[PDB]
RNA sequence: AUAAGCAGCUCAAGCAAUAAGAAAGCGAGAGCGUACCUUUUGCAUAAUGGGUCACCAAGUUAAUUUUAGAUGCGAGCGAAU
RNA sequence: AGACAACACUGACUAGGAUAGCUGGUUUUCUGCGAAACCUAUAAUAGUAGGCAAUUUAAGUAACAUCUUAGUAGGUACAGA
RNA sequence: UUAUCGGUGAGUAUGUAGACUCGGAAUGACAAAGAUGAAUCUUGAAUAAUCAGACAUAGAAUGAUAAGGUUGUAUGUCAAAAGGGAAACAGCCCAGAACAAGAGUUAAGGUUCCAAAAUUAUUAUUAAGUGAAAUAAAGAAAGUUUUUAUA
RNA sequence: CGAAAAUUUAACGGAUCUAAAUAAUAUACCGAAACCUUGUCCAUAUGUAACAUUAGUAAUAAUAUUAAUGUUAUUUGAUGGGGUAGCAGAACGUUGAGUGAAUCUUAGAUUUUUUUUUUAUAACUAAAUAUAGAUGAUAACUCAAGUGAGAAUGGU
RNA sequence: CAGUCGCGUAAGCGGGGCAUAGGAUCACAAGAUACAAAAAGGAAAGAUCUUGGAUUUUUGGAAAAGCUACGCUAGGGAUAACAGGCUAAUUUGCGCAAGAGUGUACAAAAUGAGUGCGCGGUUUGGCACCUCGAUGUCGGCUUGACUAAUCCUCAUGGAUG
């Protein structure tokens, strides 16, 4: 198994000796989080700190990772349609949707690649002079 | 006090004992009548209409 | 002297009912040390020796938990929260008979 | 004009724009806070210094001898024809 | 009468030429690291020098700190006569 | 001739201890291997400040077993360290401040009101406001409670 | 009870308390700038991508790429954060100078103010007042210092 | 390691003493060295090695008496002339406990040896946080305020004495 040891107190009134002990196990601040196998080396170590330190025997080491994780809060939220954004490294991404799921990224050298409406889209749309809803719909 | 963390601590009030009762497993719908005055929008069940179907008892009566 | 160091010559009982829990706490760092390595057949010296002359919490009188003894005091007895950083150091036993 | 504030800071009622829109400022009331500098083991100290404001007012130059970095040439370099 | 000799006399006034291990002062911001009040020498103890040693940033590390295990030096607390 | 004076021999007799230590810790010190660790170490080049420290705890010397006295040692803090607690507080108890937010989680310390949090539970004592965050002593006494004996 | 001192109750901090005292226990809660979480700033890293500048190297009549520097983002969900004496790095500002026979100005250069915004010892927006075509102001980079003052019983 | 001596059968030992208590340079002097020799040949004066004379005893190495109440300047206030602060040895400050003894008798009416446990901050001191109105640290005057360990005035217990 292993050591699941964590720097309760502090030793800013303790001897030197003792800091070269926090030190050894890697306990830099306060509450930090270390794990260490079963040994009589660490074993030896804890009774010099038995008075700053809580033990715990657990059956597996934890990653970086993975100490972190278990105190992360729930975001809370979810992102379920963005807008159209510009990326400065990827491109233009256009707006999704994700309650109907899309991230479209069209990039280019014209403002036609760009998937934008143009000077020239508003001109075909200015000269549909025919373009009528139907008499059910108005 | 010194910062305005310093002061919201000192000024602090509970919240209500009701709210303070957090079911430990499952939810529940409980019933805090508060100790506040009644809006207008909570029309008494002598003028609501008879066509109306939201006439229940009393929440005093649906626990 | 005239420099006021205003410190009482007995604890409170929320003093001492952190006294005790830090005891306590102590106990449960060296209970699980020392469980940990027989389940691996291993021992360690500093374990061995502070189990055969320290005691537990439940085994400590209360005038061993909040006192110390002092050749300088009447009774050779002193307040253990007069010991230096008493709160982050072991002291459990005192000479026999005092 | 019932009050014992190094006059700031945290909390903040209220007042304040004739008008659509727009609140800087002042602030009752609650709390926190014993100037600055120098010199000292240590200063709110009843230890030193200053009435306020503006301006003047202190590691600089020369020669010499070194080092680091950068850069020119290179067993030559620099200088000079 | 150490009295008087033109503000000054236990030796005047004026001009020229000083030092001060002592005291005071030394002016913009941000960032990194971070002491000592100990030893030795000194007509020295209010100073200074050499160490210990703070800083800068290069080359090294079987570095340094702590623990575990085995070993070693040395006679205190205690105890004893 | 003496349970008189001194001296001698015997005692596994009693005490005494800075220069008595037969016995003898812990601590600290030296070095080896392994492991862990926050580079904390060494060297090269360049180059400082400092040289009345103060208090606290332990243990001594000195004084008078006086001093916020003087002087070593061990450890820490202050010095150069703000914040919380100690009513106020350089040195004590916690904890090392890059800036905000949060009835967030805790240390020391506290939770009737000033003033954030218990007028929270259990068993006894006290009747003196004793006491409640800086123990005045020996001693006295049909104060009172408990225990051990006891009529 | 012993227990007596000179401004005033006078070392419960005070109100007060028969526990809100004392002794032996138990639990919850409060509680710091400590810790946690979500953001921010700063310092030092580690790779990658993109933007700009400068300088090279290729392509182009039918743009790509290399290196340095600046910058944002991102990877390791990187590490680190008090400070006197003291040491070190990086910047801003003031005055004068070169580029400058340059740029801009009645379509308002410049105005010791006020105001607005930007991680901000600084500049900027707007407003109000006055009226200059250069003996005016000025970016950027660079050069040199009579360059920064709440502290000398300092001096005017 | 080289040189060359002693002792010992040999191994071997010997760069004084069982260990721990005797200072340089400069100058000066005596030997060696053969380095340099201010035009040159020599020399003088220098250089290296060995050695000597030192209460160089302020022993990391000056040839060295006082006064200033007439003192000066720059400083510190390591407390120095005062007061405040800490301590309480001492006191011309007191209390309590105990009771040898005195009291014709009888401890405690009164008296109380040598002592023990204490309070207090007046005298003479100790310390030195602290530079300031002092060496008789104090007197008189004016004007107080407070304390109670009481000289007077008021109430009262004990006193074969
Ligand atoms: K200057
Ligand atoms: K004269
Ligand atoms: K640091
Ligand atoms: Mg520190
Ligand atoms: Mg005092
Ligand atoms: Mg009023
Ligand atoms: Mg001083
Ligand atoms: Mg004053
Ligand atoms: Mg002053
Ligand atoms: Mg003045
Ligand atoms: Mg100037
Ligand atoms: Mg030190
Ligand atoms: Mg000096
Ligand atoms: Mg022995
Ligand atoms: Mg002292
Ligand atoms: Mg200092
Ligand atoms: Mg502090
Ligand atoms: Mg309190
Ligand atoms: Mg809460
Ligand atoms: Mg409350
Ligand atoms: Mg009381
Ligand atoms: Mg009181
Ligand atoms: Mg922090
Ligand atoms: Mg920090
Ligand atoms: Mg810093
Ligand atoms: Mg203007
Ligand atoms: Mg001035
Ligand atoms: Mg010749
Ligand atoms: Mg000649
Ligand atoms: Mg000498
Ligand atoms: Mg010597
Ligand atoms: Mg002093
Ligand atoms: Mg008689
Ligand atoms: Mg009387
Ligand atoms: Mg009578």
């Amino acid at each position: 198994s292993f050591f699941r040891i964590t720097l309760h107190r502090s030793a800013i009134g303790l001897p030197k000796r003792t800091h070269g002990v926090l030190a050894a196990l890697g306990l830099r601040r306060r509450n930090q989080t270390v794990f260490h196998p079963v040994e009589p080396q660490f074993a030896g170590m804890l009774m010099k700190v038995k008075e700053l330190v809580r033990v715990e025997e657990v059956p597996h080491r934890l990653t970086k990772r993975e100490l972190k994780d278990e105190r992360k809060p729930d975001a809370g939220f979810v992102v379920e349609k963005q807008v159209r954004r510009f990326i400065p490294g990827v491109g233009v991404q256009d707006e999704v949707d994700f309650s109907k799921v899309g991230a479209v990224v069209r990039d280019g050298k014209r403002a036609g690649d760009l998937g934008v409406r143009t000077r020239s889209d508003w001109e075909v749309i200015g000269k549909m002079k025919s373009v009528l809803p139907k008499v059910k719909a108005l | 006090q010194s910062t305005a963390n310093r002061t919201k601590r000192m000024l602090n009030i509970p919240p209500h004992e009701s709210f303070l009762n957090v079911p430990v497993e499952g939810d529940r719908i409980i019933f805090n009548p508060p100790s506040s005055e009644a809006s207008v929008y909570h029309t008494p069940f002598k003028f609501l209409p008879r066509s109306d179907p939201r006439r229940r008892a009393n929440i005093y009566k649906l626990f | 002297g005239g420099l006021l160091w205003k410190i009482p010559w007995r604890m409170s009982k929320f003093q001492k009912l952190r006294q005790r829990r830090r005891l306590r706490a102590v106990d449960n760092v060296v209970a699980t040390i020392e469980n940990a390595l027989a389940k691996k057949g291993e021992t360690v010296k500093a374990v061995e020796r502070w189990r055969a002359e320290m005691p537990t919490e439940a085994e400590m009188l209360p005038k061993d938990k909040y006192t110390i003894f002092d050749r300088k005091e009447k009774r050779y007895r002193k307040g253990i929260h007069k010991l230096p950083k008493w709160t982050r150091v072991s002291q459990r036993v005192n000479p026999p008979g005092y």
